[PDB]
């Protein structure tokens, strides 16, 4: 498979806003067997940070040297498994392949929904942390539209699940109303999260529990992002009290093991001008889109 | 005076923007047929009114004394031919006030020799979601005008704004208003015919939350939502003898409307109004109004149901005081389904304020009596229709205060139903209304 | 006080009703009969109506089925739940009536959400269940099993997207409008009314497509190919990215259909997974134009087109 | 009551207009907006003043989509009504019973929120000003007032200095007595009118100091610093450039954010305006554009406008 993979990140580290850019760099690093290394042999990593290359706007994207584009972590790992000659990360047998695809799709569609909430709708995390990353990732004029668009998109998927001086004092009472609403919402979020992961863990037991699958790397990336935010201790406590300290500690140990891996299977590349995303290329692409 | 006077030649001022071959038509049809002085004055008035109605001159002044033989001099002030931006408001009948922007442009005579006027208008208001109108007027002749209308407008219609209706399409209209009546119809009667043809695509949506109420979720209303494309022909005849359009003191007025959607339906409607003053300074004004309407389904074997927007609706602060809007007629579950025939009558007695401190003000005491009926007639016989249309009416009386300003009419009434049906939406007590057309 | 003596007289409610409309709701209604012979123990306040996009006649069994997979799934689920039997023809064939559950053909614009199916329950105290409410009710009956919920979310996210993209893009308006529109059609332009209907289809085909991309968060999952429909440029920059997306969906949805072939054995009553597999197959094998999904399910999935027929004979007599 | 006349005191301004020169003319907080706007103002008379205003806004949520304004001002009465979408009704009425006593009422209906009724009565004596403001007047069965009350007094001890106090009373339910807060206001005007200083001390120790300066006929500056042991403060500086063709306002805040608001006159009737605020430290950027057309309603006003 010859091509190039673009991602969110910098300095060889994927940023925490993209929960599947993190899960995709753990994927390549775990392809060490003879058949699995042929799956990703020839791929290169590029931290382009411009969605103008994506076919549908999402940066985890594969371009196969001849115009073929696939987007998202679900589609890339499904495409790659269909280029195995059949001659760490394990490969699932044919008898239980649909179940693995169902598990991976379920994580993408239901659990990755919650992590967008924790990143863009939780004020304690969006106000002081999330907005800072885009200043370092994007360019000077493109610093304000992207966080706003991502925040606006994040509530559409989560709306139906997580919902003189005297005037100054009255408006300060609105602040207290805001904390009342914020302590109302957390009970909905914690009730939905403990039900999603409880379904996922009940379904996952049907497969082998002693091997690492492509669907586990996306579930663990979500927890890594979700517990690595300043508002992460409350979730760390809530999940632990209801699932088990030993279990969540084992999962955190696995996350740490994945994070501390040598970058030898990686082969990355400095982005070229045409795929940088600067002002000139942004204007060129914007003009070409209407032509 | 009855001096035999002949007119030979007219000298105009500032008529460079209008073609002489089209101004001579106006002059020949109006001013140069006078044979005396009174007729000359009347023709000058008619010409001034016509030229201010066809948007050719803001106002006209004519000098006659220069000499029997004489030449009349006429003055025209050129309207602004460039872009004319205007804003304003209008008063809808059902207690809705609309605000509009209007960009008007006159077309130079070097392109079209017929006075042509193109304006683009933008509407908005409480019920109007949006409205764009493109209008083109052409003055074919001194007694005929041709209008082309292109419209796209979305609004709310029924009770509680339950329905949302969007219309897109076009209309072509011809308006014919004769200059002189045949001495049978010292007054200025108004008479005109109007023939129009339009094509419209409209969409109807039930924008009403199902959890809130069972309103608008009856079997009939669920079948009305959707898209339809239609074309209609139509005719309107208006005769107006009233001494003033908005504050009448004498005379009668008749309006007669027909429309036809070929192979689909045929609607006809008539209404008469009469006013009679009774006191030396018009203290006691009496007013009577009667309207009727009949709708027939022309489709084969009663296929192609008529849309709910084309049926007759009765009740409201304007139609029949004392009842809520869309508050009369048959109902399916809780929804007004209109009717194929109706009759409505109203009787008002205005009185000027008795106290000498306030006499010339337009505020007047009002006692009214209203009623009517609205039925879904069987298409069999007009005899059966009239037989079932003349019993068990729905009357209502009341007393209040009215302000009849030439711009609009305001009303505050205390109303009491006299007779009604069980499922009617009565409204007894105080009721407020404003608009232009009342009954 | 004494202002409650008015009105002086009150008459019984107006009993005049239009017969042009009552004939309209007879060509759009199909009645579910009971399983054991024919009987009725229902009151007008205890019967519901199911709103659907349109109805097609099955070739083999002859029953009337909804055209959309979600509508057909709900129709089958209601029949299984209440012990009903599928319809055969509209009430115009049987002028006489009695209290029974029925299925009614509605426009998309009969609710604020602009999506179907809906449930209309009761006569005097009437409740409207929307598409979202029906989805939540239908989904909350399989939460007992964690593995059956995984497949269920796969069908209506991957296969649903594959179906929706193909119907909207790779099929002509003359084929789209026969599935997601209640408008009449004749097939031969003879009378002047047959010219007013084709031009109506040409005008309104585009606005029906947009209201369909909002039913199951399609406008959120694919938010770049639903903004290409809301303008007129038809450039090749937006038409090359589109074919890349449509090729991924079809390739993914072939794996779903190939995987399902291994588990199509029902030891008794069909589950909500089998009724959802069958509805997609029945709706796909209705399309006349040779779309890629239909070609695939006719050539390589000759075992799914038999399973759907086997599960459909539980409800026809 | 004899030496007061000999001191030749000057009538001080109102409590609400101490820092008017700073926060109203020099500053741009009230003028700032977002999105595109279009304004059509039509006046029908001047001596019996009457006019209407049509406002269209797009691209922003703070500004209403449609705004209608109608105001009438005669010699002694002012009445302004405003209608916004979703039936937002605003009404203001001023009436001067005398050259000293003025009484005004403001009523706002949000169509979904309780109606706000606001009364203000002010008296501008020869050497002092006293005003009383009430929000939601209400008296219980025992005759005890419930609502919001603001009573301010300001007297000039010398033609340059003006000292006074303000008392705010807030009673919500009426069962318990409302909270009372006392603040002090002071104002100084320079002899040559080069600069004007204003100071406010709140009941909690918070101090607000404002200064307005006029460098030349076309250039003015203003500074406003508020502060509250735990002391936190904010400083805002503003500059105003006045010209025949255009008027510029600029604002810089101690938080590291800047804002600009410029009204450019291009035509005798048309005047456009633009505004933009950025904050590099907080990554908060807002932009706004708009235009305003003034057109006479009556023929006399139209001919006066033309020549």
């Amino acid at each position: 498979v010859k091509g190039s993979v673009h991602l969110w990140g910098k300095d060889g580290k994927a940023s925490l806003i993209s929960v599947d850019s993190i899960a995709l760099v753990w994927f390549i690093k775990l392809c060490t067997s003879e058949e699995a290394k042929s799956m990703v042999a020839g791929l290169q990593i590029v931290f382009s940070n411009n969605t103008d290359l994506s076919s549908d706007g999402k940066l985890p994207v594969l371009i196969l040297d001849n115009g073929t584009k696939v987007s998202g972590y679900v589609n890339i790992v499904q495409f790659l498994h269909k280029n195995i000659c059949t001659s760490d990360l394990a490969i699932v047998r044919k008898k239980d392949r649909l179940l693995e695809y169902s598990l991976l799709n379920y994580v993408d569609v239901e659990i990755s929904r919650l992590t967008d909430y924790q990143l863009f709708l939780n004020t304690k995390n969006y106000n002081e942390y999330t907005k800072k990353l885009f200043s370092k990732l994007l360019y000077f004029p493109m610093w304000y539209n992207t966080p706003l668009q991502l925040r606006s998109q994040a509530r559409e998927n989560c709306e139906e699940i997580i919902g003189k001086t005297f005037k100054i004092a009255h408006k300060n009472k609105i602040k207290g109303k805001q904390e009342l609403q914020q302590v109302k919402y957390n009970l909905q979020f914690d009730n939905r999260l403990q039900s999603c992961v409880s379904n996922w863990l009940a379904a996952r037991k049907k497969l082998d529990d002693s091997v690492i699958l492509s669907s586990d790397l996306l579930f663990l990336a979500n927890l890594y992002v979700q517990l690595g935010l300043p508002d992460g201790n409350r979730i760390r406590s809530k999940l632990e009290q209801t699932f088990g300290s030993e279990l969540l500690n084992s999962m955190s140990n696995k996350i740490d093991d994945f994070v501390h891996r040598p970058s030898n299977n990686l082969e990355q590349r400095d982005p070229q001008f045409r795929e940088q995303g600067n002002v000139v290329m942004s204007l060129y692409n914007l003009a070409c889109k209407y032509i | 005076t009855l001096k035999p006077i002949r007119v030979a030649g007219v000298v105009t001022t500032g008529t460079d923007h209008i073609d002489p071959s089209v101004l001579q038509a106006y002059l020949d049809d109006t001013i140069m047929k006078s044979i005396t002085l009174g007729q000359l004055v009347k023709n000058a008035d008619v010409l001034n009114k016509r030229l201010c109605q066809h948007h050719i001159a803001l106002n006209a002044k004519q000098s006659f004394h220069f000499q029997l033989m004489e030449v009349v001099s006429q003055l025209d002030i050129l309207p602004p031919k460039t872009f004319t931006a205007k804003t304003g408001t209008n008063f809808g009948n059902d207690n809705d006030a609309e605000a509009y922007l209007q960009f008007e442009k006159l077309i130079d005579k070097k392109y079209l020799k017929l006075p042509t006027r193109v304006n683009l208008e933008i509407l908005r208001g409480t019920k109007i979601h949006s409205s764009f109108l493109f209008n083109s007027y052409s003055s074919l002749s001194p007694q005929s005008i041709l209008n082309l209308k292109v419209f796209s407008q979305f609004y709310n219609w029924n009770t509680n704004k339950g329905l949302d209706i969007g219309q897109r399409g076009a209309r072509l209209s011809l308006r014919y208003e004769p200059l002189f009546l045949h001495k049978l119809l010292n007054e200025s009667p108004t008479l005109f015919h109007e023939w129009f043809l339009e094509t419209c695509w409209r969409s109807t949506k039930i924008c009403s939350q199902g959890t809130s109420a069972p309103y608008m979720y009856s079997g009939t209303m669920l079948s009305q939502a959707g898209d339809q494309l239609r074309t209609i022909l139509g005719h309107t005849f208006v005769l107006d003898k009233r001494d003033h359009i908005m504050c009448p003191t004498k005379g009668s007025m008749l309006k007669w409307s027909n429309e036809l959607s070929p192979g689909k339906h045929l609607k006809t409607q008539l209404e008469l109004n009469s006013v009679k003053s009774w006191m030396n300074d018009d203290f006691i004004t009496f007013s009577t109004t009667i309207k009727t309407g009949y709708l027939k389904n022309l489709s084969s074997q009663q296929s192609l149901p008529v849309h709910i927007c084309d049926k007759f609706q009765s009740g409201g602060p304007s139609d029949i005081r004392g009842f809520q809007t869309f508050g009369l007629g048959p109902r399916d579950l809780y929804d007004a389904v209109g009717g194929d025939a109706f009759v409505s009558y109203g009787l008002s007695v205005f009185s000027r304020l008795p106290w000498k401190k306030v006499e010339k003000s337009n505020f007047r005491l009002h006692w009214f009596f209203n009623g009517g009926k609205l039925v879904n007639h069987d298409n069999t016989s007009l005899g059966n229709c009239i037989g079932q249309l003349s019993k068990e009416h729905s009357t209502s009386t009341g007393i209040g205060l009215v302000l009849r300003h030439p711009m609009a009419r305001f009303e505050l009434n205390f109303t009491l139903p006299i007779t009604a049906h069980e499922n009617d939406l009565i409204r007894k007590g105080f009721q407020f209304g404003l608009g232009l057309a009342f009954l | 006080r004494i202002f409650d003596t008015f009105p002086l007289q009150t008459y019984a409610a107006q009993t005049d009703k239009d017969e042009a409309v009552a004939l309209e709701i007879q060509r759009r209604s199909y009645t579910f009969t009971e399983r054991g012979g024919g009987s009725s123990e229902l009151t007008v306040e205890g019967t519901y109506k199911l709103g659907v996009y349109n109805v097609f006649l099955e070739a083999n069994t002859g029953a009337a089925l909804a055209t959309d997979p979600w509508c057909l799934f709900v129709q089958l689920a209601l029949c299984q739940k209440n012990g009903l039997v599928l319809p055969t023809h509209s009430q115009e064939q049987t002028p006489s009536h009695t209290c029974n559950h029925e299925m009614l053909v509605l426009s998309r614009l009969s609710n604020p959400d602009e999506a179907l199916p809906i449930l209309v329950e009761g006569y005097k105290k009437r409740i409207i269940r929307s598409t979202v409410a029906i989805s939540e009710i239908m989904r909350s009956r399989i939460l007992d099993d964690a593995e059956q919920l995984m497949y269920y979310t796969l069908l209506d996210t991957v296969l649903y997207d594959c179906w929706i993209t193909q119907i909207i893009f790779c099929a002509s308006d003359a084929q789209f409008m026969e599935l997601y529109s209640c408008q009449k059609l004749s097939g031969s332009i003879v009378t002047p009314l047959d010219v007013e209907n084709s031009l109506l289809q040409k005008l309104s085909a585009k606005s029906l497509k947009i209201s369909l991309t909002k039913r199951n968060k399609f406008q959120f999952r694919h938010r770049e190919i639903v903004k290409s429909m809301q303008g007129v440029y038809h450039n090749h920059h937006n038409s090359v990215n589109q074919e890349q997306v449509l090729n991924v969906l079809f390739e993914n949805s072939k794996q779903v259909l190939l995987g399902l072939k291994d588990m199509l054995k029902s030891d008794g009553q069909p589950t909500y997974l089998h009724l959802k597999i069958a509805s997609y197959i029945l709706c796909i094998t209705n399309v006349k134009e040779p779309i890629k999904l239909k070609t695939f399910v006719e050539n390589e999935c000759k075992e799914l087109v038999q399973f759907a027929q086997d599960t459909l004979k539980n409800f026809v007599q | 009551h004899s030496h007061r006349q000999s001191l030749e005191l000057v009538n001080p301004g109102t409590v609400e207009n101490l820092n008017k020169e700073v926060s109203r003319d020099v500053f741009l907080s009230q003028y700032f907006f977002t999105g595109l706007r279009a304004d059509l103002n039509k006046a029908f008379s001047m001596n019996p003043a009457f006019q209407t205003s049509h406002t269209f806004s797009i691209g922003s949520q703070a500004l209403p989509k449609y705004a209608f304004s109608a105001l009438f001002a005669n010699d002694n009465l002012f009445a302004q009504g405003n209608i916004d979408n979703d039936l937002s009704v605003s009404g203001r009425l001023n009436y001067g019973w005398d050259k000293k006593n003025i009484s005004k009422v403001n009523l706002q209906i949000s169509d979904g929120q309780p109606t706000m009724c606001q009364l203000e009565q002010d008296y501008q004596a020869s050497d002092f000003s006293v005003n009383v403001k009430t929000l939601n007047p209400s008296f219980s069965e025992k005759g005890e007032f419930t609502g919001v009350a603001v009573a301010s007094f300001l007297q000039s001890v010398t033609p340059q200095l003006a000292l006074g106090l303000e008392t705010l009373y807030s009673r919500t339910d009426g069962s318990a007595p409302g909270d009372a807060g006392v603040s002090y206001l002071t104002r100084y005007v320079s002899k040559k009118q080069d600069w004007i200083f204003s100071g406010q001390l709140q009941a909690n120790g918070a101090l607000i100091a404002s200064l307005w300066r006029k460098v030349a006929q076309n250039v003015e500056a203003g500074i406003e610093t508020t502060l509250q042991p735990t002391v936190e403060g904010s400083t805002t500086i503003g500059a105003k450039y006045e010209y025949r063709q255009s008027v510029y306002r600029g604002t810089l805040d101690s938080n590291g954010k800047v804002a600009c608001f410029l009204e450019r006159k291009v035509l005798p009737t048309l005047s456009v305006l633009f505004c933009g605020e950025i904050d590099h430290f907080k990554n908060d950027t807002k932009i706004g554009c708009g235009l305003q057309f003034e057109t006479a309603g009556n023929q006399e006003l139209l001919m006066l406008q033309q020549g």
